[PDB]
RNA sequence: AAUUACCGAAUCUUUGAACGCAAACGGCGCAUGGGAGAAGCUCGUGUCAUCCCCGUGCAUGCCAUAUUCUCAGUGUCGAA
RNA sequence: CACGAGUUGUUCGGAAACUGAGCACAACGUUAUAUCGUUUUGUUAGGAAAGUGAAGGUGUGUCGGCGG
RNA sequence: CAGACCUGAGUGUGGCAGGACUACCCGCCGAACUUAAGCAUAUUACUCAGCGGAGGAAAAGAAAACAACCGUGAUUCUCUCAGUGAGCGGCGAGCGAAGAGGGAACGAACUCGUUGCCGAAUCGGGUCUUACAAGGCCUUGAGUUGUGGCACAAAUAUCAU
């Protein structure tokens, strides 16, 4: 017999074969190059948004309400080839998420707005 | 063959040796769970007689039921209405304990089909029955012409509807003819037959 | 007050979106029966209580 | 663990209480030297395996196909009788010359009656220590009882 | 009578004489029962209604 | 018109379909900008054909992928690992129900009795 | 009629012990091997008051008989127990106030 | 490439028996595949730490099963 | 009333991430039936619920010291 | 020592159970208003409410059945038996069936255990045949603490050739 130095029996550790990765159960085709189009929906053109474009180098967008500030930065780089130094977000009382995106001093927000088409 | 000696031995439960064997087993069963899985039946001849086979897909479980009369679950034993319904301790369940043990096993393990059950042991506090269960998804069960009828969905939870041998017992289906005319095909069906108002079109 | 679950806020947002009058061109449809929004809500009349 | 405590307490309760002769006879086993000799004879006459039976039947089938008119006996070589049903028939019909019964069959009702049946039919019998050792002699995991109905001339003295 | 292997502590329990001081106030009883349980004040049975 | 024909989709390869999907997703996003900043109704009328073209591209890609994967898992050695999303749906009861082969099983005695006394065709004059 | 107050208290509910701010149950140390054969010497570390109890409680620190640690039992202090007093518990403990001995 | 009707091929957000853990929290994990990566490194190309995004597996119970998986028992043996 | 707008967080509040009066999933037991009971007086369950790992043996890399 | 068996665990792999629906059907649980010109037995009622469980039906069903005849012949259902010169009932209020007869339906019958004779001939799992074949080959994996085959009144061997 063995020797037990503890006053109660505990389950001994035995060999545990690890589970194998199963074949994928989701077989739909998802394109990585179109993800940013879901993250960024469309820009805003209100008086407040227009004011921030020329004074704060900031663009205003309606974004996916489940999106990340980090992901919005990545989407801005992918869709418009600009570097966002700061993203501020709020969920509007209507339910949509709005993002204030300040571009780096190297990029001109007004020029980016012209290329986007909001002007 | 060997069945006869086993069968006659179990007709002598009150003998000295069978009493000793049942006493040791009853002590062991007292220190086990309410529901316990077994590798083999305790009474193989009785299990086989009731439909058990030593085949992949057949399972045997021992179920413990508490002995005694049913107590009416009213607060502080306070009943209302007529004094005819005032009894608390002296009423008895209209179902037998074997059916209760089968229903306990069937409700706990919904993936199995209950086939039958049999008495194994009892003490002052507990009664034990061993219940035969069948896996409807087992390939051996599905391709066996003798048991694969239970795979069909009509037999799902047959023990809950009192269709087993114990269920038939307390429904009154052991008797035929004038002994069970008012209980056939069921008492509710007989009540429907005898109490519905018939309206012939031309009366 | 300040606090509410995002789920409560989203439900309040949808009720805001629904609280709109019937568009004028709806009344000009061939088999139109709608004149005014029968489910208009005012914050002082009926309480949503979310 | 609970199962550990219960299996030890079960042995205690079996020794403390009064055991009737029907159950008590299974604790008075055959001695070790005779038990080893008996199991050696059983192992010598162990039943043929699935493979060996299969090549024997295939050889019989080929001989039948080679000479369809001739008749080839399908009888298996002389071996011990194993299994509760077959051993019981051998004892009832008095073909068994010796019967070996395991002493640790659970449920014990399976073989509780066998020593009395052997005594009634005047068949020599013995009770041994392990169904596992009996199963090992016959090439199985366990064996409740094993009966010898015939041996070769060289093993007649040993029997 | 108790088994002789049962243990005991030498001496008397500390804090004796506690019940010798009159309480003098319902408030002192209130503080006394704050740490024990909800059993004070006590209403006499004759002051209740026969239903209860 | 920005209308992509289903016949040309079914001939395009996977990479070409993904490329076309990106172009139509991009152009749809540009139209969303027009929706915000007013815009001419002629440009706005392109939104629906473009959205439906995107659906057509995705339909072809998903139909092709499902067909290819069913072919791959049609292998007898690999059909036990087929994803449930690709197995036949039918109904919960029907998947669990006895098949005809299992339901028609007979004992050896039953088989012999059926052969010994088959049902006959007869008439009375 | 209605349930009497004495019966209602049996339900528990709002008539249970106000156990918050209590230090825990007061007991002697476990009757282990050391007590049955030799003795265990402890030190009284604090004399404390528990709400709902008139008697003072003593926290007595012992060494663990099998492990490298301390035990810190909690007992009902007899009259005269003081901080720093040595408490002897076991078969061989001397007859003195505060010690625990077999009867 | 009209539009209707029908149906075989598809899509099918958050959820709910709801089942990785929670929840007036659109929250937080353990594995395993990816994705994006302006710091650092290499020759703007590659690669990429922390951070971030996504797919799959992971409730409990039961049955079957193990190229015959890993173990426990002063249970019964048998060999040291 | 109609239309158009407004709520920007590494540090503020919550959560991630504490315990309290308490709650009751598991587990076990009970009940004809769980939609019942136990579940903090250090604390689940007759109760095998630890997958975490000190010193070591085996390879890689970062080092101090000797000899050649 | 090992090792085996028994009993019991951990993990991997392949599956199932969970909820909804619930008119009808099956198993439990189960009242009272009401009626008796009051009321307790009784009646409402083996009902409503409550908890479980199925299917396109369910349940029942191949005699330990009726009958007492010149006999009938699984079950279910219909007319009828019959509000009954049956019976039950403070024999009060009320309650209350069964066999037979005319019919509907019906190719309606089968399986196991046991017994006797056989004894792995069985089952899963790989693998091949266009095949997860009711097939061949292999397999200790299960199984002799017994899978399966043949015969038992609709019967009068099986077992080759
Ligand atoms: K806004
Ligand atoms: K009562
Ligand atoms: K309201
Ligand atoms: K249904
Ligand atoms: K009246
Ligand atoms: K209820
Ligand atoms: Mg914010
Ligand atoms: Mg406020
Ligand atoms: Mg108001
Ligand atoms: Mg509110
Ligand atoms: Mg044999
Ligand atoms: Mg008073
Ligand atoms: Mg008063
Ligand atoms: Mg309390
Ligand atoms: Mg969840
Ligand atoms: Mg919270
Ligand atoms: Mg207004
Ligand atoms: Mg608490
Ligand atoms: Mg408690
Ligand atoms: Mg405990
Ligand atoms: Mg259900
Ligand atoms: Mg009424
Ligand atoms: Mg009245
Ligand atoms: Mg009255
Ligand atoms: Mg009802
Ligand atoms: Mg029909
Ligand atoms: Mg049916
Ligand atoms: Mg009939
Ligand atoms: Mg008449
Ligand atoms: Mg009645
Ligand atoms: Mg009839
Ligand atoms: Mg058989
Ligand atoms: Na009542
Ligand atoms: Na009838
Ligand atoms: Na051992
Ligand atoms: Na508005």
């Amino acid at each position: 017999r063995k020797s037990y130095t503890r006053p109660q029996f505990r389950r001994p550790h035995t060999y545990r074969k690890p589970a194998m990765a199963k074949p994928s159960n989701r077989v739909t085709v998802e394109s990585k190059d179109i993800a940013a189009f879901n993250v960024i929906r469309y820009p805003l053109t209100t008086d407040k948004a227009m004011k921030k474009i020329e004074e704060n180098n900031t663009l205003t967008f309606i974004v996916d309400s489940r999106a990340n500030k980090t992901e919005i930065k990545k989407a801005m780089r992918k869709l418009y080839q600009v570097k966002a130094v700061k993203v501020n977000t709020l969920i509007r009382p209507d339910g949509l998420k709005k993002a204030y995106i300040r571009l780096s001093a190297a990029h001109d927000a007004l020029d980016t707005a012209n290329k986007i088409g909001l002007v | 063959g060997a069945f006869m000696y086993l069968n006659e031995l179990w007709k002598k439960k009150s003998s000295d040796v069978m009493r000793f064997i049942q006493r040791i087993r009853s002590w062991e069963f007292r220190h086990q769970h309410t529901v316990v899985r077994l590798r083999r039946p305790t009474r193989p001849e009785k299990a086989r007689m009731l439909g058990y086979k030593t085949k992949q897909g057949f399972c045997v479980f021992r179920v413990r039921v508490r002995r005694g009369g049913r107590k009416r679950p009213v607060h502080k034993g306070i009943t209302y209405g007529k004094p005819k319904t005032s009894g608390v301790l002296g009423m008895k369940l209209n179902k037998n304990n074997q059916a209760v043990a089968e229903q306990r096993l069937g409700k706990r393990f919904g993936n199995l089909r209950v086939l039958n059950s049999y008495w194994v042991n009892m003490d002052s506090t507990f009664k034990w029955y061993e219940v035969i269960a069948v896996d409807p998804m087992c390939k051996t069960i599905r391709r066996d012409p003798r048991i694969n009828w239970i795979v069909n969905s009509v037999h799902k939870h047959r023990e809950q509807r009192g269709l087993t041998s114990a269920g038939r017992k307390h429904r009154g289906l052991r008797h035929k003819g004038h002994k069970a005319s008012k209980l056939r095909p069921s008492y509710r069906a007989a009540w429907r037959r005898n109490n519905r108002i018939v309206f012939l079109r031309k009366r | 007050g300040r606090f509410k679950p995002l789920a409560v806020k989203k439900k309040y947002a949808k009720k805001m979106n629904q609280n709109k009058p019937v568009p004028y061109w709806i009344r000009l449809r061939t088999g139109n029966r709608i004149k005014w929004n029968e489910k208009r809500r005012h914050w002082r009349r009926t309480k949503l209580n979310y | 663990p609970t199962f550990v405590t219960m299996q030890r307490k079960k042995r205690v309760l079996q020794r403390r209480l009064k055991v009737p002769p029907a159950l008590n006879q299974f604790t008075k086993v055959l001695d070790r030297a005779s038990r080893n000799e008996a199991l050696k004879l059983i192992k010598k006459y162990a039943p043929e395996t699935r493979k060996a039976r299969r090549e024997r039947l295939q050889k019989v089938a080929e001989e039948k196909k080679k000479d369809p008119k001739k008749t080839v006996s399908t009888k298996a070589p002389l071996a011990v009788v194993t299994g509760l049903q077959e051993v019981t028939r051998a004892i009832e019909k008095k073909q068994a010359r010796m019967v070996v019964i395991a002493n640790n069959v659970d449920p014990v009702e399976l073989v509780l009656w066998m020593p009395n049946l052997c005594r009634a039919n005047k068949i020599p019998y013995a009770i041994v220590k392990d169904m596992a050792r009996l199963g090992d002699a016959i090439g199985r995991k366990t064996a409740t009882c094993v009966a010898l109905t015939d041996v070769n001339a060289e093993d007649e003295a040993t029997l | 009578s108790v088994p002789s292997t049962s243990r005991a502590m030498i001496g008397i329990i500390s804090g004796g004489g506690r019940i010798e001081k009159p309480v003098l106030k319902a408030g002192n009883s209130f503080y006394r029962f704050r740490g024990k349980r909800n059993c004070w004040p006590k209403v006499r049975g004759v002051a209740r209604n026969p239903v209860e | 018109s920005h209308h992509m024909k289903i016949k040309d989709l079914r001939e395009k390869s996977k990479d070409d379909l993904l490329k076309t999907l990106t172009e139509y997703k991009k152009e749809l996003s540009q139209l969303r900008v027009v929706q915000q900043t007013g815009g001419a109704e002629t440009r706005l009328g392109r939104i629906r054909p473009i959205r439906k073209s995107i659906a057509r591209i995705l339909t072809v890609l998903n139909q092709n992928e499902r067909s290819n994967l069913k072919m791959f898992y049609a292998d007898r050695k690999l059909r036990c690992k087929t994803p449930k999303v690709l197995r036949t749906k039918l109904t919960h009861r029907r998947r669990l129900a006895l098949k005809e082969n299992e339901k028609n099983r007979k004992t050896s005695r039953q088989m012999r009795q059926a052969h010994k006394f088959p049902k006959r065709v007869y008439a009375v004059k | 009629g209605k349930t009497v107050l004495s019966c209602r208290k049996g339900n528990g509910s709002v008539y249970q012990v106000h156990g918050h701010k209590r230090l825990g149950p007061a007991k002697l140390r476990i009757l282990d091997y050391a007590e049955r054969h030799g003795y265990m010497r402890g030190v009284v570390k604090s004399i404390e008051h528990e709400a709902g109890r008139g008697a003072a409680l003593a926290r007595v620190e012992f060494r663990h008989p099998y492990k490298f640690r301390r035990v810190k039992e909690l007992m009902v202090a007899p009259e005269g127990m003081f901080t720093g007093q040595s408490v002897f518990c076991g078969q061989k403990a001397p007859l003195a106030i505060g010690n625990v001995l077999p009867l």
